[PDB]
């Protein structure tokens, strides 16, 4: 079974 | 609470280091080899029942990468102010003369997570079955590492962990010896 | 190398109560050691935690599929990995091997602390106690306290300080959840 990432956010520029 | 998992990355300039590791209550499960795009399993058994897909990572460090150079602007580039570690040399089980053994050398509370970490005995550098952990996660955003010597215990030999650090003025050694 | 250094560190979290029944979902944002953003799924919206974080927290929440895709997270992301890894974290249990040795306070002395090694254990929830022919002794303990060896296991030394007359029994005692019952270890002068 595959453990799943929470992906990251770009900020603001 | 009864447990806690932590996907925890890291970023870090100028070295351009970027680390990727999931925690369960303090413990590495696994980390991913940036460079060679792989998922390292703390033990060797966890992967047999458990994949991870080592390129999303890639991904996130990425953005941590530009997410750093934002708020290093925001910030007026503030740098992180060293904070040296605590350093403690201990073995894995009790000791007897000839029975194989483990040194322990645990650096603590520091950063950043750049560290420079030798071995020795009797004042030289050792590394024949030398291991050690990545850069792992504390609560108060600090980290932590060990670094690992298999030994035969002796009346003979004595040991030191020695840690660099940019937040110490010299080395720190710790020191090792068969008691009594 | 003085060059100045700067890190970026994300953390996001899953906190587990009571098996999975309850669970909350932190997604944390550093700059050093400085927590700027969370989303909270107590909340379910950014929230800055530092001026530092005001803009971010703005942005993120305009994102309405970002949102949703935190609010999810205790679902698609934190139930769904425990399931994937509990049956060698959640129910990792290795029982610790343990050992009795004499040390001494002062090397002049005679030997006048007994040592109670606990070594290899997992989780890190212990209990370990003396007996002096079979009445606890409370006095004179002291220890490493819990110490991880980064391996998933787990080590701590509990001594008792005193001065061993001939014919006594001291039993160091360990409960732990990997044990059905106690573990004893007996020492007897000399
Ligand atoms: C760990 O040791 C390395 C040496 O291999 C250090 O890297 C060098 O540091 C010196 C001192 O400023 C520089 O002049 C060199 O350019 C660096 N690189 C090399 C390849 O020598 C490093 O600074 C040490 N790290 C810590 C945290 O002490
Ligand atoms: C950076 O400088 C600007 C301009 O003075 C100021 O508005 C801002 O608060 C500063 N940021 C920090 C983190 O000190
Ligand atoms: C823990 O979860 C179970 C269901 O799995 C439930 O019956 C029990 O009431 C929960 N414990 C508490 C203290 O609410």
């Amino acid at each position: 079974s595959a453990v799943r990432l929470r992906s990251s956010v770009p900020g603001v520029r | 609470e009864e447990h806690v998992i932590i996907q925890a990355e890291f970023y870090l300039n100028p070295d351009q280091s970027g680390e990727f590791m999931f925690d369960f209550d303090g413990d590495e499960i696994f980390h991913v080899d940036m460079a060679k795009k792989e998922t390292v399993w703390r033990l060797e058994e966890f992967g047999r029942f458990a994949s991870f897909e080592a390129q999303g990572a890639l991904a996130n460090i990425a953005v941590d990468k530009a997410n750093l150079e934002i708020m290093t602007k925001r910030s007026n580039y503030t740098p992180i102010t060293n904070v040296p570690p605590e350093v403690t040399v201990l073995t894995n089980s009790p000791v007897e003369l000839r029975e194989p053994n483990v040194l322990i050398c645990f650096i603590d509370k520091f950063t950043p997570p750049v560290v420079n970490v030798t071995w020795l005995r009797n004042g030289k550098p050792v590394t024949t079955g030398v291991s050690e952990t990545v850069f792992l996660p504390r609560e108060d955003h600090l980290f932590r590492k060990f670094h690992y010597l298999p030994f035969l215990p002796s009346t003979e030999d004595v040991y030191d962990c020695r840690v660099e650090h940019w937040g110490l003025d010299e080395p720190l050694l710790k020191h090792w010896e068969f008691d009594t | 190398d003085t060059r100045p250094r700067f890190l970026e560190q994300v953390k996001h979290e899953c906190h587990f109560f009571n098996g999975t029944e309850r669970v909350r979902f932190l997604d944390r944002y550093f700059y050093h050691q400085e927590e700027y953003v969370r989303f909270d799924s107590d909340v379910g919206e950014y929230r800055a935690v530092t001026e530092l974080g005001r803009p971010d927290a703005e942005y993120w929440n305009s994102q309405k599929d970002l949102l949703e895709q935190r609010r999810a997270a205790v679902d698609t992301y934190c139930r769904h990995n425990y399931g994937v890894v509990e049956s060698f974290t959640v129910q990792r249990r290795v029982y610790p091997e343990v050992t009795v040795y004499p040390a001494k306070t002062q090397p002049l002395q005679h030997h006048n602390l007994l040592v109670c090694s606990v070594n290899g254990f997992y989780p890190g929830s212990i209990e370990v106690r003396w007996f002096r022919n079979g009445q606890e002794e409370k006095t004179g303990v002291v220890s490493t306290g819990l110490i991880q060896n980064g391996d998933w296991t787990f080590q701590t030394l509990v001594m008792l300080e005193t001065v061993p007359r001939s014919g006594e029994v001291y039993t160091c005692q360990v409960e732990h959840p990997s044990l059905t019952s106690p573990l004893t270890v007996e020492w007897r002068a000399t």
